[PDB]
RNA sequence: AGGGAACCCACUA
DNA sequence: TAGTACCTTTAAGCCTCAATAAAGCTT
DNA sequence: AAGCTTTATTGAGGCTTAAGCAGTGGGTTCAAGGTACTA
């Protein structure tokens, strides 16, 4: 479970898929009847893995 | 773009699904746990790997 | 549909039972018949 | 002494 | 109480409707 | 009398079926996740 930084070259040989974690911010708001709003902040959580094209910018 | 519009759609689709199951029951949900991460990551890494451009279930 | 006729049903059930046995056979000698859904797998592909 | 199918794509003349 | 097994593209034919018109039945 | 009524032609719409031959090769996915229930 630790991640490291993969290369294209190990993708290739490893069979892997060069693809980039993305994150997104969700801000909770609870609103219930006779009561006021909480926002909690859920920064960053993963919601999939984007493939990257080679050499763009966020390759590596 | 034209896939990661259908599949954030589908991920907030399920979210909203999952959530509704959650507050049906009177409890709360772990938004961290709502979010189903693999609609996003083998959506794209599917029609990336095959050509089909669209969902598993709609190849024709 | 056997056994909702003999553990006996509703006329409805009957109804749908039977068309869905009609589709069943129909998309067994032809599954090409336009107005009328595909028999295809779970995996979404049409049954040949 | 020989356990795959289907689809897609590229190609050959 | 954690864990494993099961539930669910177009081009040409043919056929079949609505719409007509002499012609016999009934003024 | 001139009105009424019946069986054979037309025109458009709907259905069906077809769309070259013979070769290589690769690539992917089928067969998948919730569950309801125990020793």
């Amino acid at each position: 479970g630790a991640p490291s930084p993969m290369m294209p070259n190990e993708a290739r040989l490893r069979n892997l898929t060069y693809s980039a974690p993305l994150y997104v911010d969700i801000t909770k708001t609870v609103i219930k009847e006779g009561e006021e709003q909480l926002q909690t902040q859920h920064q960053k959580t993963f919601i999939g893995k984007i493939p990257i094209m080679l050499r763009s910018t966020y390759c590596l | 773009a034209f896939l990661f519009r259908g599949m954030f759609k589908n991920l907030l689709k399920e979210v909203r699904i999952y959530a509704q199951k959650f507050i049906d029951r009177g409890k709360d949900f772990n938004l961290e746990l709502a979010i189903k991460t693999r609609i996003i990551s083998d959506g794209l890494k599917y029609s990336l790997a095959t050509g089909n451009w669209g969902d598993q279930k709609k190849a024709h | 549909l056997r056994r909702n006729e003999q553990n006996g049903a509703a006329a409805h059930v009957i109804a749908e039972d039977v068309k869905l046995l009609q589709f069943h056979v129909a998309t067994m000698v032809d599954n090409e018949l336009p107005g009328l859904p595909r028999a295809m797998q779970k995996s979404g592909r049409p049954l040949k």
